[PDB]
C-alpha cells in the first residue's frame, strides 16, 4: 500500500516580480493553474502558469499534434 | 517610508499623495478625498513594482504626473504615473 | 487549431500516431490508455476503446507495424511493459477491444521510454527505465504473439539515479533498411548510438557530443535515400541539436553537429521529425512550437512558429 515515491519531472516558472516570500495555488477550471503570491513588501499579485506544449509529433499526412502539460485536450493542426 | 503631499496636480478638490513602502521597494500614487473621513476616501490608483532600495523621491509641479525615483545602485528612473 | 478532449482524468503523458495516420493512442497518469480513430465522414476524432492498463502512471506507448497486427507497447512507472492486441469481434467503447498479450516483468525500475523497432528487424522491442539497463525483446515465433524473449541486455548507466533527482530517457530506432541495426539511447546526460556487431551483441558505436544538461527527447529522421542521417535532440537547455551522421562493427560512423539552435530559451521537451525528414517540430518551455526546414544549403533555419 506504501508508494515509494520518486521525482519524474521538474517544471520551472519565473515570477513576474522578484523578492517573493510566500505563495499559494489557485484552482482554475479545466485543470488550470494560477499562482497568488505575497512579496516581501506584503503586496499580493496574481501570476498565471503558461500552457506549455509537451509533445509535437508529426503525421505522415503532414499534421501536427500538441499535448499540454496542464490539461487533457489535444490540439490538432491539419494540412487540409 | 516616505509620504509626500503633491499639489498643482488635481483640478478637483481631491488631493494626491505619493508613497514609498518601508521596504523601499515600491512606489504608490494615492488620491485622498478630505471631506470624507472614512478609509474609502484613500484610493490607490497605480503602483510601480520595481527598483529596490529607494533612497529619494520627488515630483514636478509644472508638468502633471512626472515623478523622479532614486535608487541606491545609482539609477534615477524618471517616469509618469498619471 | 481545433482541439478535442482526450477524456483523461489526469495529465496526458505521451501520444503517438499509427502507421496509417488515422489512429492515435493516449497514455496518461490516470492508469488508462485511450485509442482514438479519425472519422472519415465527420473528420472529428472519436474514441474507440478506453481501458485501464497498468497499476501506475503510463508514460510511454508505441505502435507496432501493421503487418504484425495492431500491437501497442505500453511502458509505465510500475516496472512493467504491457502489449495489447485488438480483437475485432467486440463492440466499440467497451473496454475489452484490446486484449492483453504479455507482461514483461524483467524490469527492476520504472520505465520512461519504449519504442518498437523498424519492420525489417522483425517484431523487436526496446525498453529503458531508471535501472540503467536496455533490454531488447523479440517476438521470435509468429504463430503465437504471446512469447517474447530477452536477447540483448546492455547497461547504459553505471549506477541508477537517486530517488529525488530527476531523470529522463528517450529512445529512437534507425529507419534505414540497408544499414546495420542502430539505436539511439538518451540516458540522463549521454546520447549513445548502439550498433549490432558480427557477434550479434550491441556495442557503443558513437556518442553525440555536447549535451551539458539533462536530455528530454531524441528523434531519428527517416532515411529516404540520402547519404547522411539526422538525429534531433532537445535538451533541458534550449538547444535543438541536429546531428549529422555519415556511415561507410562492420561499418564505422562519424558524428558531426550540424546546428545548435537557441530560439526557445528554456527546456526543449519534445523534438520530432516528419515523414520525409524535412520539417522538424520542437516544443519548448517558452510555450511556443517551432517548425524547422533546411535552406538551399543544409543548415536549418526557423520557420512559422505556433504559440
Amino acid at each position: 500500500n506504501i508508494e515509494n515515491l520518486f521525482v519524474s519531472s521538474v517544471h520551472d516558472t519565473n515570477t513576474m516580480y522578484d523578492r517573493v516570500a510566500t505563495f499559494d495555488y489557485i484552482p482554475r477550471s479545466n485543470n488550470g493553474t494560477s499562482l497568488i503570491c505575497m512579496r516581501q513588501s506584503g503586496t499580493i499579485y496574481r501570476m498565471p502558469i503558461s500552457e506549455v506544449c509537451s509533445k509535437a509529433i508529426l503525421n505522415n499526412r503532414n499534421s501536427l499534434l500538441l499535448s499540454n502539460f496542464e490539461n487533457t485536450e489535444i490540439d490538432e493542426i491539419r494540412v487540409n | 517610508g516616505l509620504i509626500k503631499k503633491v499639489t498643482h496636480w488635481s483640478y478637483d478638490n481631491l488631493i494626491d499623495y505619493l508613497s514609498v513602502n518601508p521596504t523601499r521597494d515600491e512606489v504608490t500614487h494615492y488620491k485622498v478625498d478630505p471631506e470624507n473621513e472614512s478609509d474609502e476616501s484613500i484610493i490607490k490608483l497605480h503602483t510601480v513594482k520595481d527598483f529596490g532600495s529607494i533612497t529619494c523621491l520627488d515630483y514636478s509641479e509644472s508638468e502633471i504626473g512626472m515623478i523622479g525615483v532614486g535608487e541606491k545602485n545609482g539609477y534615477l528612473r524618471i517616469f509618469n504615473i498619471s | 487549431m481545433q482541439p478535442f478532449d482526450s477524456g483523461h482524468d489526469d495529465l496526458v503523458h505521451d501520444v503517438v500516431y499509427d502507421f496509417y495516420g488515422r489512429h492515435v493512442a493516449t497514455c496518461s497518469s490516470d492508469q488508462h490508455i485511450k485509442v482514438f480513430k479519425l472519422d472519415k465522414d465527420t473528420s472529428n476524432w472519436e474514441l474507440s476503446d478506453s481501458w485501464r492498463a497498468h497499476d501506475s502512471s503510463i508514460v510511454a506507448i508505441d505502435w507496432a507495424s501493421p503487418e504484425y497486427g495492431r500491437i501497442i507497447a505500453s511502458a509505465s512507472y510500475d516496472k512493467t511493459v504491457k502489449l495489447w492486441e485488438e480483437d475485432p469481434d467486440q463492440e466499440e467503447c467497451s473496454g475489452r477491444r484490446w486484449n492483453k498479450l504479455c507482461t514483461l516483468n524483467d524490469s527492476k525500475g520504472s520505465l520512461y521510454s519504449v519504442k518498437f523497432a523498424p519492420a525489417h528487424l522483425g517484431l523487436k522491442l526496446a525498453c529503458l527505465g531508471n535501472d540503467g539497463i536496455l533490454r531488447l525483446y523479440d517476438a521470435l515465433e509468429p504463430s503465437d504473439l504471446r512469447s517474447w524473449t530477452l536477447t540483448s541486455e546492455m547497461k547504459v548507466l553505471s549506477i541508477p539515479p537517486a530517488n529525488h533527482l530527476q531523470s529522463d530517457f528517450c529512445l529512437s530506432w534507425c529507419p534505414s533498411r540497408f544499414s546495420p541495426e542502430k539505436l539511439a539511447v538518451s540516458a540522463l546526460e549521454q546520447a549513445i548510438i548502439y550498433q549490432r556487431g558480427k557477434d550479434g551483441k550491441l556495442h557503443v558505436a558513437a556518442k553525440l557530443p555536447g549535451h551539458k544538461s539533462l536530455i528530454r527527447s531524441i528523434s531519428w529522421a527517416p532515411s529516404i535515400g540520402r547519404w547522411y542521417q539526422l538525429i534531433a535532440t532537445g535538451c533541458k537547455d534550449g538547444r535543438i541539436r541536429i546531428f549529422k551522421i555519415t556511415e561507410k562493427l562492420q561499418s564505422n560512423l562519424q558524428v558531426e553537429l550540424l546546428s545548435e539552435h537557441d530560439d526557445h530559451n528554456g527546456e526543449v521537451w519534445s523534438v520530432s521529425w516528419n515523414l520525409t525528414g524535412t520539417i522538424l517540430s520542437s516544443a519548448g518551455d517558452d510555450g511556443k512550437v517551432r517548425l524547422w526546414k533546411a535552406t538551399y544549403s543544409n543548415e536549418f533555419k526557423c520557420m512559422s512558429v505556433i504559440t
